[PDB]
């Protein structure tokens, strides 16, 4: 839950200090940038079944080796468990677009994922090819605002970098 | 820790007895069948990565409310800590199958495991099923009856070592029950 | 204008290293200063990754607070810098004795032959990895709380014989265990240590349960060599965390 | 250390003259693996000069060093 | 040898018997054939084991 | 460099003790198993260019996305670096059969491998698809002896349990 | 309790590893060397009423100044407790041969004994004459086998160097 | 630390070679020597309490300036530390003879021992004598030519093992020179 | 400096003993093999220009990054200083083979060679492979087993001189690393 709020409050709690004018000046940027990220949050919250259907079959159009026997996506009950996770990651993008900071992506979807995907033999390049499909399916005047699409694709790039 | 040789000594120390021939022949057949014990605990460690992945994904396959929002294996932070705990348990049974005694499992691991898990809210019924899947995995690797991998061994019968590792997965299964 | 040529003491830095004689004495001194402040970069870089475990997602945890009042953080600076001044006032039996005490403990701690090579060569890297292994897993004596009243008596008996190694052989005090060096400076550390005792009880449910299993590992592969000492470490993890190393005499 | 010292004084001199020359048997700092001169000269028919290379300086090389001091210096 | 006395210690090669040498030719240079040379010198003197 | 000797010396060095009879009893066990693994070590050194040719493409025949553009092995430079890596792992198994411990694999082939194949986007189930072909092509009574298989197949499975 | 099984597991626990091929190779030395230290175990089990009495007066042959008043051993229960000590010390060597290690002599016989023998004003040189009598009264082919006598007289002089 | 088998694979790694059958019989000679090497490191550790009493009491009668007022081994605190360091040095030679390599002697003990003794003020002339007294005590106890005590071995020749342990004892003297 | 004769004198001077007939016969064996020692120094010095070019162009043949731009043996100014440095290492080893003691090599060549290559950036992994090729060249020239140059000697064993010269090349390699 690394916000702009929880960063400057917990850093002021380590010195044992009152909130000073450097702390309040950081929250003034939260009343400047929140119009773009809450626009992109409500655009994702009303269109999410359309975009995780479009993302997940770009993974299996590229990586068609997964539908082989003995591989990962070999029966129907675990292809449905794959789109479960693309819906899980877009929900965490929508949470961190609300709080304005990478915390919901960090401690609920990333912090332990490399231990899990290796042990269950899940290819993390298939997760990248879904998340980096929606970053360049987006076109900035049609789908959201100009600065709403800046901060939306910037939270996808955190998800591409933490898996790659 | 202690082992199968040290258990006989600390038993005989309380009677102030010398270790004579009344209880050395139990230790003599421990050593004379000792090449099957190293043939046993090699077959567990040679499959120990897949024996946690077949375990805790079959535990969720029989109790699918563990990955529900609120469950014990919901986030990636929590599914990784159950996969971590699924191979600390298999490691100390491998330390007990090799030593031939369950004192390395009892004191270093199971002392305070039940009083840990009730301060964290780990479900103490589905955790038994991840243990009891692994007991069924191990005894098909001891007796070479796993249906997907066949290891090459010598001929003979080693049913007493499949029943000892089955006795070790119940000391952990009764520790948190 | 003056006629100001470059000096003889300034042109000597442009000289190429030679291999024997007095010209090997210059290069042996210039490399042993360049290995000394490379060793300081080795100890600084390890502490900057053990401090990244108390910032586990980007926000400052309760482990890395300084003091709670107004001027309770500036005076935590002003007695760490005089703690390092009294560190290099010890004699040769304490500086070299702690170098070999740290080198025994750092090679149990190492995980590969590259790591255990570098703890032998660089002494301050091995001294700042004994402490950096304990501040991560919270196996210290400022982090362990006793969960009984026999456990508090067991850890006070271990801490009774650690307080005599901060005394000399005739029985007088060293300069190793010193609280105050100025007027009223002892009571500021009395305030700052009661504050960090309160934050140790404010840990999470799993943060108390991970350091139960970490203080039992720390007392049984660094300070136990028998089976009866393993019984005092596998059942009472607060006496297994008061077992300090013998480098610092606390 | 006592008498046998230096004067440091980098400037020391004071005059803006035209420069005199050097030798050619100097340390060059470019190609330091070179013979240069003193391979075809009357360097070959003198005895070779003594440079200290031992840390110990044994007592028959101590006397052989100071004979070169009284002869050359 | 009756017209070339200097040919002693010259290996004849493939037509004579195999010669023996406690060489120890390695980069740490130690002889690896202390076993076989002892097994071969027993056969030079006694002819058998 | 974990072996039979380096375990029992450093266990005595940390304890501050002389070598006693429990330390010399372990080196006696290094004498009896030495005939089996050094038979497997000399079999691997005289056959390795046919093993990694059959093993280099054991995975390449298994997985094939690598030869599409943008994948891992898309040109002959990157294919030759894949056979470079199967030959590096078959060389490190050969050093482990000599020392009698996982020490050569633990420090030159495993430590850092998860943090390298991730950031260079290397599929870690294509390495294990070549090590497990080597473990299954090994028939026992033609290639080596009986207990030369149980040392050679156990060091292959230590590489499989540490990669994936 | 230092032994040959409880130091390869206790060093594999400190690194968090499984028992590897290095660890099973150390246990097979307790298959080959076990038939000699258990061969010397029955011989000490069947002779300890004799050899303790034989080692008890070997102390009193060297030190006849024990039994005087003013000095220590002036009565009977100070004398019969000396046979109680050296029957314990023969029992711990009999324990040491069974475990395959120097475990039971360490924590029961050796540990703390330098403070008990000092403060009770017992001469510690009187103990070592009784132990070293049985190191010399043993002749090797008559009593036990060849490699049983090198095991039995490895713990006896371990006790001698630990005493003084 | 290294041993004999790990020394010959860090040299084959440097030229990227497999350890084939050319330098394997250099290692097969180490295994056939193994019962003599194990028979012989038992000889030093059985007598090691007397080998440090025979060494540092020989040094104080050859040099009686060590028990002079202000010496190195003058007071009762300093005599116990010289008695400690004689057994530390003998302990690391015993690890080097058992491993078959001087790697554990060189770095864990000898690296930094010279400027330790320079900063402490140990006279380094005396320490060469007291480590060469123990070198003579080692090769008397290896090859069974000790006058007051004889040990029961099998018959054979072990002068290569006695000259290898003498190679480690003057490696101590070269480091502190 | 010292040789093999005055090494025995300084070991005997520390005990104030006359060197007598009990250890003169290990110096008479130095004299009786003294023709083969000179026979072997002649085989190294006759081939020493070809030994330092088969070495440092085999160091380039196994590490092509030295002749890459920015490398250590990149330009002509730098390759000539590596080829100079090969034949000072070979020159000081043959002074120590001819003396039978390595103390000219340790006091005039390996005294600060490590601290000079650190301040120059000479890569120490490549300056072991230059020395360890030259060790294998020397042992092939002592024991007369070089393939492209056969010489003629009288019959008899000389592997005790090839093993002494191999251990002088393991002190060049163990002082710069
Ligand atoms: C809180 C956030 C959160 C996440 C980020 C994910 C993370 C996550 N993914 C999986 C689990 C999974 N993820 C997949 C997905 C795939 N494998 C395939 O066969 C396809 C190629 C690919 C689709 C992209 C599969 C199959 C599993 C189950 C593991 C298995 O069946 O072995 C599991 C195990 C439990 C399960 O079955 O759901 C967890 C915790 N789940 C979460 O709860
Ligand atoms: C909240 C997240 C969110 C998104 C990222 C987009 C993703 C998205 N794009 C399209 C659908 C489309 N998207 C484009 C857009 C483009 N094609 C181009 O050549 C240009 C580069 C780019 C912007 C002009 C076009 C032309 C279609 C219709 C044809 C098609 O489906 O490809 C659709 C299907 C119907 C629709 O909604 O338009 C969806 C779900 N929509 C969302 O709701
Ligand atoms: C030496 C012995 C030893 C052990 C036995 C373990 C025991 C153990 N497990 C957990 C910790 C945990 N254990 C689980 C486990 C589970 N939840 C489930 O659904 C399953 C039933 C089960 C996995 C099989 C989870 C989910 C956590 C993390 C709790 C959380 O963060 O939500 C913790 C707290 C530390 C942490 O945060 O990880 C400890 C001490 N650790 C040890 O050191
Ligand atoms: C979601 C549905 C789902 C499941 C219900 C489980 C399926 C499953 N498999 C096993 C059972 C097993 N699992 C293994 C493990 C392995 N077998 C091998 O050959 C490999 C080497 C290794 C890991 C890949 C073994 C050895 C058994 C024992 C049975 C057998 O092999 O015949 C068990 C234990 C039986 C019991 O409860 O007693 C279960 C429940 N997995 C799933 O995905
Ligand atoms: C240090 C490494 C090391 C090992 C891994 C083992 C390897 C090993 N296992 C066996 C030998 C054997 N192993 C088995 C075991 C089995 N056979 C079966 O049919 C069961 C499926 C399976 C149980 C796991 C049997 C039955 C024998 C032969 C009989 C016996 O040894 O008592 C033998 C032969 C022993 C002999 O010939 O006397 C060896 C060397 N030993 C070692 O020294
Ligand atoms: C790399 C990780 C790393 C950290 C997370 C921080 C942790 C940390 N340590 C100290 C400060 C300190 N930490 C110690 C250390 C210890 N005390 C003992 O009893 C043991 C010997 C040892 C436990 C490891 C000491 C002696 C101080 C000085 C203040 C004090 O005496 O408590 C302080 C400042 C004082 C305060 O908390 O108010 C902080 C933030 N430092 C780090 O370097
Ligand atoms: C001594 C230990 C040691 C290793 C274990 C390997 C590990 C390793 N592999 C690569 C590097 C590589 N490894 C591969 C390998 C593969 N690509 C595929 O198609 C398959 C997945 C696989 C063969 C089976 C490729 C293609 C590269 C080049 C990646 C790149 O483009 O940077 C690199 C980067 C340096 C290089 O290019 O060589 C390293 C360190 N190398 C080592 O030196
Ligand atoms: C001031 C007078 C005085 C001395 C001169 C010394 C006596 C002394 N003894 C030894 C030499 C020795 N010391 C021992 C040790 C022992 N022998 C045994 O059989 C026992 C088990 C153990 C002692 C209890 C051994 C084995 C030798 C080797 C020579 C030998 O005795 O055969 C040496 C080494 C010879 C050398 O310099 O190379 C010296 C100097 N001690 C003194 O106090
Ligand atoms: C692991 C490697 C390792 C070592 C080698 C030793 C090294 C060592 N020796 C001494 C310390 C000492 N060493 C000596 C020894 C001697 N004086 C002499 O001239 C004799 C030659 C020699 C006796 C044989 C003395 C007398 C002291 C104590 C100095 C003093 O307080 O007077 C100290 C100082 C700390 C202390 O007091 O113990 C250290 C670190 N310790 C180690 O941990
Ligand atoms: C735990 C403790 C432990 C030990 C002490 C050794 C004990 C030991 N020493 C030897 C065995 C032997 N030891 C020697 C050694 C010697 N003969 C001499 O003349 C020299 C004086 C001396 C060494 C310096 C010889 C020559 C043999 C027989 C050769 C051989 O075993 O191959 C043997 C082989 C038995 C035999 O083959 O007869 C054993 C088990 N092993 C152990 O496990
Ligand atoms: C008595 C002993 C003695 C020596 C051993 C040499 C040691 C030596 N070498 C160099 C100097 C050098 N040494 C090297 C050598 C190498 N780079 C490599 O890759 C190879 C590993 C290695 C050659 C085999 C190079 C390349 C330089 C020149 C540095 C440069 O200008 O780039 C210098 C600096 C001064 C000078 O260049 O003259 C010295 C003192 N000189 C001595 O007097
Ligand atoms: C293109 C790449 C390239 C190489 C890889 C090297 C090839 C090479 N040659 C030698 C090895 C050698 N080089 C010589 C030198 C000579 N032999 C003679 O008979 C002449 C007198 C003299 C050269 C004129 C000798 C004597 C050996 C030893 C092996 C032998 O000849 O049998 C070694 C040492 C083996 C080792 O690593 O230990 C190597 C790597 N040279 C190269 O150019
Ligand atoms: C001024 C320069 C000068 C020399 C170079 C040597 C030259 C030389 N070498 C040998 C003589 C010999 N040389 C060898 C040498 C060898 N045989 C081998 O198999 C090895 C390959 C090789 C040396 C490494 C042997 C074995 C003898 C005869 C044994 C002896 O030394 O008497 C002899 C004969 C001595 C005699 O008459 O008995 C001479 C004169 N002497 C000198 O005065
Ligand atoms: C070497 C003797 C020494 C110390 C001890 C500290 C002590 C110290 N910490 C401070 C202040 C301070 N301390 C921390 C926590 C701390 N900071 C970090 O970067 C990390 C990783 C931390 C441990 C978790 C924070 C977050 C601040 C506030 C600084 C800021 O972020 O603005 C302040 C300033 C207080 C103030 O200005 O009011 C001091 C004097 N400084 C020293 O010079």
């Amino acid at each position: 839950m690394k916000s702009v709020i929880t960063t400057v409050v917990s850093a002021a709690d380590a010195a044992g200090r009152f909130p000073s004018n450097s702390d309040l000046e950081s929250i003034q940027g939260n009343i400047q940038r929140s119009a773009a990220r809450l626009e992109a949050a409500e655009k994702l919250a009303g269109n999410h079944e359309a975009v995780v259907k479009e993302a997940g079959d770009a993974c299996f159009a590229k990586y068609a080796y997964l539908k082989n026997p003995g591989e990962a996506g070999e029966n129907q009950e675990k292809i449905n468990k794959c789109y479960r996770d693309v819906d899980h990651y877009m929900r965490l993008v929508n949470y961190c677009l609300v709080v304005g900071g990478t915390g919901p992506l960090d401690e609920w979807g990333i912090a332990g994922a490399r231990e899990v995907y290796r042990t269950l033999n899940l290819p993390t390049s298939a997760y990248v090819a879904s998340i980096a499909y929606t970053r360049d399916r987006l076109c900035v005047p049609r789908d959201m605002s100009a600065q709403a699409g800046v901060e939306f694709s910037a939270y996808l790039d955190y998800l591409i970098n933490a898996l790659s | 820790m202690l082992d199968a040789f040290s258990r006989v000594v600390v038993n005989s120390d309380a009677k102030a007895a010398y270790v004579g021939g009344s209880d050395l022949q139990a230790l003599k057949s421990f050593i004379a069948d000792g090449n099957k014990r190293l043939d046993a605990v090699n077959s567990i460690v040679s499959n120990a990565s897949c024996m946690v992945s077949d375990a805790v994904s079959g535990m969720i396959c029989e109790n699918p409310g563990l990955i529900s929002p609120g469950g014990n294996c919901y986030t990636n932070r929590r599914m990784a800590a159950c996969l971590r705990d699924g191979e600390i348990i298999l490691r100390y049974v491998s330390y007990a199958l090799l030593a031939g005694d369950a004192s390395v499992l009892e004191d270093r691991c199971l002392n305070g495991l039940k009083e840990t898990y009730i301060a964290l809210g780990v479900p103490t019924n589905s955790s038994i099923r991840a243990v009891s899947i692994m007991k069924a995995q191990a005894v098909a690797f001891i007796t070479n009856t796993a249906t997907e991998r066949k290891m090459s061994f010598a001929a003979g019968d080693c049913t007493s070592l499949a029943s000892e590792v089955a006795s070790y997965f119940d000391r952990v299964g009764a520790a948190i029950s | 204008v003056t006629g100001a040529v470059s000096s003889v003491n300034m042109r000597r830095f442009q000289r190429v290293p030679k291999v024997s004689g007095f010209s090997a004495k210059v290069t042996k001194k210039n490399v042993n200063k360049a290995l000394d402040k490379a060793d300081m970069f080795f100890a600084k870089s390890v502490t900057m990754e053990g401090k990244a475990a108390a910032i586990p997602y980007g926000v400052y945890g309760i482990q890395c607070m300084e003091g709670s009042a107004k001027g309770m953080a500036h005076e935590k600076r002003a007695m760490a810098l005089s703690a390092a001044f009294r560190m290099n006032q010890r004699s040769a039996a304490e500086k070299t004795g702690a170098m070999y005490e740290n080198r025994r403990l750092a090679l149990i701690l190492a995980q590969n032959d590259h790591q255990e090579k570098q703890y032998i060569k660089y002494p301050k890297l091995a001294a700042a990895a004994l402490m950096a292994s304990t501040e991560v897993t919270r196996a210290c004596q400022r982090y362990a709380v006793p969960e009984s009243i026999e456990e508090e008596f067991l850890a006070a008996s271990v801490d009774k014989v650690n307080k005599m190694r901060g005394t000399t052989a005739s029985g007088v005090y060293k300069s190793s265990c010193v609280e105050g060096n100025a007027k009223g400076q002892a009571e500021q550390a009395r305030v700052a240590a009661l504050a960090v005792a309160f934050r140790s009880a404010q840990k999470s449910a799993s943060q108390f349960a991970a350091e139960r299993y970490a203080q039992s590992k720390y007392g049984r592969d660094l300070f136990s060599s028998t089976h009866f000492e393993e019984g005092y470490a596998n059942t009472y993890p607060a006496m297994a965390a008061a077992k300090r190393a013998s480098s610092y005499g606390y | 250390l006592s008498s046998g010292s230096s004067a440091a004084v980098p400037f020391s001199t004071a005059v803006r003259f035209e420069s005199p020359s050097g030798g050619l048997d100097r340390y060059s700092r470019v190609d330091p693996a070179a013979p240069g001169p003193n391979v075809i000269t009357r360097f070959l028919f003198k005895d070779r000069p003594v440079r200290r290379s031992d840390p110990s300086l044994s007592e028959v090389d101590r006397e052989a060093t100071m004979r070169t001091v009284y002869r050359n210096v | 040898q009756v017209g070339n006395p200097s040919t002693r210690s010259v290996s004849v090669g493939s037509l004579g018997p195999k010669v023996f040498k406690s060489e120890g030719i390695n980069s740490n240079a130690q002889k690896t054939n202390n076993e076989s040379i002892l097994q071969a010198s027993y056969l030079a003197v006694f002819g058998r084991m």
